[PDB]
């Protein structure tokens, strides 16, 4: 879809952060608040049968 | 080829800028 | 425009529906009158008052010019707003919209001068006194001894009054033709060119004597993005005004009266400012070792409003330190004038009047204050050292001095600053406290607000650290208390802090247009080394070896700036040649890259930007040529040279030549021969970079001095001899000695400057405000371009197949000259017909002119209006009935050597000389008894072997064609209209053996195919030799040709 | 400034529109004053109002004797329709059915609508009316 710029800080230093694993878009989309900035418009996918 | 001028980016890689750049003789 | 309508329509309709009948008759032609004045009165700034007028009729109109005022001030800033973004309008729009905003400054204007003169003085005297007393003991420390007035010869006035009316009539040198205020401009100077004596006896009776002075015009230059004023002066007072600013800049530098950080100077430009200033940050004191703690700031700022906030009394009592005190009075009584436009007047008296002749030095003076402000006196004197011996620009006594305080590099352009400083740790953290003691900050917001460089990675510009953002605040926090906020005032919106410390790998500046970062080797990794333009290597003075690396870019606002220019080329109206349009591309593309040289390369979206705005430009001319969308277009159509009838197109981008366009052909005795000659060479690879070009420049200038000290001893004078190796080399130019003005050249000091501030005076832009050329030299060279254009295109003749050349019948194109800088459209299109009107380039849809074998792909008018006048009156048809005829003649002699016994020229029907579809037979020789008869070969085909077929009839067609650059070959077209005329069933031949000979007019070729009796084949060659050598018919075309393209011998 | 139909020196006729499937320009400037005009240099400027588009345009028996037929084929107290659904009723007579239609077009065709409606009596009355 058609989309619907970040300076450097203390808060988003890579000096700190640990990289083990690469974080991926379905990470952000099955917890889409924990992995994310700016939330604006998105659904709680349901869980597990 | 249908006229359309190229963009230069990434399109200069043995080409330097002062190359084939020449002076002028003394007039008389 | 119709709301505002209806809108008056119904204030006046609620203005007479109130009223009754009688009244009614009366008031329709009583408001309509001054109803107007009102609104005129109002727009000129004139407070509206007539006696005799009731209360509410008066509020009503009041209403009414309020409720006008408001929509027009809202349409006149939406008008800005749409043209700022870059939206398309109409050129009357901008030029309404131009007046209406200049005349809301002016408004604006006069408010504020009527608010100074009502609030008073906004400057305090203790202020004025500490700044005086400052100037006081800045000049007692330094020993300046006061410019003194002219007394009656100073011997030296006879060439500033010469170099003075040089710089007046240098802006009129443009155009010829000039109105009746210019002339009368021009002929006051010619008049003190003819008297020298009286015109300084005059100057000088205006400096002791003239206080008072005529208006001042105002005018606006129409920037897309930013509105400039320009001044208009009375040329009496303009001489004076201009020998004032010789002889002030030629005393001052006499007297060192400025201290060498204040830029510009006359011996650099702009980037040699930017690359010594790159070196100055390099060769410090262990400038990057951030083992300890240690930081480094650079602060880089703007005096808000620097133009506007000088008090004149301030600046006489300034002025009177340095000057005779009548010398001050008429510069201080030069600023108290009315300002006119047009319906409006104003007085000044806040605030210099900035595009006077003088006003280049109240700059540069009322700054020079304000580093005394800035910077401190001891450090100003450390700086500059003692007046017996002088430092150089960014040099220092001694290694102690240099680091005994953090100020430690100062640099002044015009009103921009930058300072570098050097921190330690404790000093920092003291700073950072007394920052913090004042301003607290409890949430981290001082992250919120710092302007940063968007143009670099995120990783290559400043790195927002809690302590380094600290700093930053409190650096410009301790420069903005030094400053007295009535005096001259810094805003941290306007300026920027880069900060170079641990946590900082790179540092960061914009100077002069350049955005510099600055990354040392030893924060980086390992040797690799891949050279790369816009990549500066920096090393140090001592040791020699390579410390950092110096990385440039070109900044926002001259890519926006660029991008205006060229929307302002494509606001040509209709009427405007393509060669303007050329002409206005090739100066701004110049005045970009001449100036931008190593960076252009290294940025990206000015090489996109580039590359845009040259597809647009050619897109303006290919719709102005034909109003339907070419699938192809050559670019020899652009690139060829104004000498050979092209544009003169220069080059930024990557176009391809592509191949069975460098083909060309020649017709001679022997017969047709064909000749086969790639990328357009670009702008940027013939150029010098700047840091070779400073290099060679000291290089050059090392080897002059010691030629010179060699010369001296030996009782020698230096000539062309000894120089021969080293023309056109290093800044300034080695040929600025070789030149006839030294001594009145070599008494004009501070042109950089005054050339910058011309931009207040006169009404055009002036690319090249940088330099000057009779100064520094020459700085670029062209001639390499046009040959290698002219050498990439396949050569002249290459280029000629384009354009109906052979059409016109020299023998050479050397002798040949054009009819007198622009060439027309329509000579344009009818000298490049060959090559716009192809099959390839309309594709599908083509027609037939009337009278003409002419094939017209697409439509194009004005091409028509050439082809009717070319072939008016039957042309095609007399060529054809001369040719039979001629061919006739020839077949009437010579009667019994080919056994001839009845020649019979055809009935020809008038149409048959332009129809296509089909043809007859022109020319039938009756064989006496029987004639052997080849296979059907070519013209210049000698290998016939002769059949048994004896035939008695022989028959003679004679065809035209009007070509084009692909399809001009007349062989194989008279070989296929021969194997389709005798191969259907529309085609009327007597006789199966016969010839066709085909006549090409757009390049005069002629062949012939089909069958050969003996004797006839060298009989036709000399025949149709002789008919396309002496042909009449021919003749009218060819003279009709050369009279529709003005191409003379 | 614009240039008029005497400044083009030497307009000729405009006699065959096309040969050979080519198209013949008429070698007049009739038509191109007539889209647009000229400048005095010779430029060309053409109008621009054609609102629509085009998309394709762009590349290109007496009365009374009807009345004695209906009174024959109908029985009384019956409608015109519900003759022709009794006839319709292959149908019983496809002729009469097809002659009752006929009749029922010819007087529609005539200006009377409505006819199918229509009454025994009130045709009669039509009649003697």
């Amino acid at each position: 879809f058609e989309p619907l710029d970040e300076d450097w800080n203390e808060f988003n230093d890579i000096n700190k952060i640990i990289i083990r694993q690469p974080i991926r878009t379905e990470y952000k989309i099955a917890f889409p608040y924990l992995y994310n900035n700016l939330p604006h418009h998105v659904h709680l996918t349901w869980y597990h049968t | 080829p249908t006229g359309e001028v190229l963009s230069l980016v990434g399109k200069l890689e043995g080409t330097r800028m002062g190359d084939k750049a020449q002076r002028t003789k003394p007039q008389m | 425009s119709h709301f505002d309508l209806e809108l008056r329509a119904a204030v006046m309709h609620d203005i007479l529906d109130m009223m009754p009948e009688g009244i009614k008759q009366n008031k329709a032609r009583t408001i309509l009158q001054h109803l107007s004045e009102a609104w005129r009165c109002w727009k000129a700034n004139i407070p509206w008052k007539v006696p005799g007028l009731p209360t509410p009729i008066e509020n009503m109109i009041l209403r009414y010019v309020k409720a006008k005022a408001d929509w027009w001030t809202n349409t006149a800033h939406y008008n800005r707003e749409r043209i700022r973004r870059g939206a398309t309008v109409d050129k009357t729009v901008c030029k309404k919209n131009l007046g209406r905003l200049t005349r809301l400054y002016l408004k604006a204007e006069q408010e504020r001068q009527h608010n100074y003169l009502k609030d008073g003085p906004y400057i305090t005297a203790e202020e004025a006194v500490a700044v005086y007393t400052t100037t006081v003991h800045w000049l007692e420390s330094r020993r300046f001894s006061p410019i003194p007035f002219p007394p009656l010869s100073y011997k030296h006035d006879t060439k500033l009054l010469i170099l003075a009316l040089e710089r007046l009539k240098e802006a009129y040198s443009v155009k010829s033709r000039l109105n009746q205020s210019q002339r009368e401009e021009l002929g006051l100077i010619e008049q003190a060119y003819d008297n020298p004596h009286e015109a300084l006896s005059r100057i000088k009776r205006h400096l002791l004597t003239q206080r008072a002075f005529k208006e001042v015009g105002i005018e606006f230059m129409d920037l897309y993005s930013h509105l400039v004023p320009v001044y208009d002066v009375e040329p009496l007072e303009k001489i004076t005004d201009a020998y004032l600013d010789q002889y002030l800049w030629y005393e001052a530098d006499k007297r060192r009266l400025f201290p060498p950080w204040i830029k510009p100077a006359d011996t650099e430009p702009p980037p040699l400012l930017v690359y010594k200033w790159c070196q100055g940050i390099n060769n410090l004191q262990d400038v990057w070792e951030t083992s300890e703690g240690e930081c480094n700031v650079m602060l880089e700022s703007r005096f808000e409003k620097m133009y506007e906030k000088i008090d004149l009394t301030l600046l006489n009592r300034l002025l009177r330190l340095i000057v005779d005190h009548n010398i001050a009075d008429y510069m201080t009584a030069k600023n108290n004038v009315v300002i006119n436009y047009k319906d409006m007047n104003h007085t000044n008296s806040y605030g210099i009047i900035r595009g006077l002749q003088f006003a280049s030095f109240i700059v540069q003076y009322y700054g020079l204050v304000m580093d005394l402000l800035v910077l401190g006196l001891h450090r100003a004197s450390e700086m500059a050292g003692p007046p017996q011996m002088p430092n150089d620009f960014l040099s220092f006594q001694d290694i102690a001095t240099e680091a005994a305080h953090p100020i430690r590099l100062f640099c002044r352009y015009i009103d921009r600053i930058h300072i570098f400083f050097r921190f330690t740790a404790d000093e920092a953290r003291d700073l950072i406290q007394r920052y913090l003691t004042e301003h607290p900050d409890p949430n981290n917001e001082n992250i919120v607000g710092y302007n940063n460089k968007k143009c670099w990675p995120r990783d290559a510009r400043m790195r927002l650290m809690k302590h380094d953002v600290n700093l930053g605040r409190a650096v410009f926090w301790d420069i903005k208390n030094r400053l007295p906020r009535s005096v001259t005032t810094v805003q941290w919106e306007n300026s920027f802090v880069s900060v170079y410390s641990k946590d900082n790998p790179n540092l960061l500046f914009n100077m002069c247009g350049f955005e510099c970062r600055i990354l040392p080797k030893c924060r980086t990794s390992y040797e690799e080394f891949t050279h790369k333009d816009g990549v500066w290597n920096l090393q140090n003075e001592v040791t020699k070896e390579r410390t950092a690396q110096c990385f440039l870019r070109v900044d926002d606002e001259s890519m926006q700036r660029f991008h205006n220019r060229v929307r302002q080329i494509l606001m040509a109206s209709g009427s405007t040649t393509f060669t303007k349009i050329v002409n206005k591309w090739n100066t701004a593309l110049i005045g970009l890259m001449t100036y931008f040289r190593e960076a252009v390369v290294n940025t990206q979206e000015l090489l996109d930007l580039l590359v845009k705005c040259e597809n647009k430009i050619q897109t303006r001319i290919k719709i102005g040529l034909n109003s339907k969308m070419p699938s192809r277009f050559p670019p020899v159509v652009f690139y060829t040279p104004k000498e050979l009838g092209g544009l003169g197109m220069l080059s930024m981008g990557h176009v391809l030549i592509p191949q069975s366009d460098l083909r060309w052909s020649k017709q001679t005795d022997v017969g047709i021969t064909h000749f086969r000659s790639q990328l357009i060479p670009n702008l940027y690879r013939y150029i010098q970079p700047w840091e070779s070009e400073f290099i060679d420049s000291q290089r050059v200038w090392a080897e002059y001095a010691l030629k010179r000290q060699e010369a001296i001893a030996q009782n020698r004078r230096l000539t062309l001899e000894d120089l021969e190796d080293s023309w056109d080399r290093g800044i300034p130019r080695i040929n600025t000695l070789f030149q006839k003005d030294r001594h009145t050249l070599a008494y004009d000091k501070g042109w950089r400057v005054r050339t910058d501030f011309k931009q207040y005076q006169v009404l055009k832009q002036n690319p090249f405000w940088w330099t000057h050329q009779r100064h520094d030299g020459k700085l670029w060279n062209l001639n390499n371009y046009r040959t290698d254009m002219i050498q990439a295109l396949g050569g002249v003749e290459g280029i000629l197949e384009h354009t109906l050349f052979k059409g016109t019948y020299f023998p050479t194109w050397e002798g040949l000259f054009w009819e007198k800088n622009q060439i027309p459209n329509r000579r344009f299109t009818l000298w490049w017909s060959p090559t716009i009107n192809r099959a390839n380039v309309y594709v599908g849809f083509q027609v037939q002119l009337d009278l003409t074998g002419i094939f017209m792909h697409g439509k194009i008018p004005t091409l028509k209006i050439s082809l009717i006048q070319i072939f008016r009156a039957h042309l095609w048809q007399k060529i054809h009935e001369s040719i039979v005829m001629d061919l006739c003649q020839v077949f009437d002699q010579e009667l019994d050597a080919l056994e001839i016994e009845t020649v019979q020229k055809e009935t020809i029907h008038p149409r048959k000389s332009y129809k296509m579809n089909s043809s007859c037979a022109d020319i039938l020789l009756f064989a006496s008894y029987k004639w052997n008869v080849s296979r059907p070969s070519l013209l210049a085909d000698s290998k016939d072997v002769m059949d048994s077929t004896t035939t008695q009839k022989y028959w003679i067609d004679i065809q035209l064609r009007w070509g084009d650059y692909d399809s001009h070959d007349i062989e194989r077209y008279a070989r296929a209209k021969f194997l389709d005329y005798t191969t259907d069933n529309m085609s009327i031949y007597p006789s199966p053996t016969g010839v066709l000979i085909a006549i090409d007019l757009a390049y005069n070729l002629h062949s012939a195919y089909g069958n050969w009796f003996p004797g006839s084949k060298p009989l036709i060659q000399q025949a149709m030799a002789k008919i396309m050598k002496a042909n009449p018919a021919l003749y009218v075309l060819r003279e009709r040709i050369r009279k529709g393209l003005q191409l003379y011998s | 400034d614009i240039l008029a139909s005497e400044d083009v020196e030497g307009q000729e006729a405009a006699t065959l529109p096309s040969e050979g499937g080519v198209r013949i320009t008429p070698f007049n400037l009739q038509e191109e004053m007539e889209e647009g005009h000229f400048d005095a240099d010779g430029n060309y400027f053409l109008n621009r109002d054609a609102q629509i588009r085009d998309s394709w345009l762009d590349n290109i028996m007496s009365a009374q004797a009807l009345l004695e037929g209906l009174l024959e084929l109908l029985l009384p107290r019956e409608t015109v329709a519900g003759a022709l659904r009794r006839l319709g009723a292959q149908p019983s007579s496809p002729q009469r059915l097809d002659r009752l239609s006929g009749l029922a077009d010819q007087m529609v065709a005539r200006g009377n609508l409505g006819v199918y409606q229509e009454t025994r009596e009130r045709l009669a009355m039509r009649l003697k009316g």
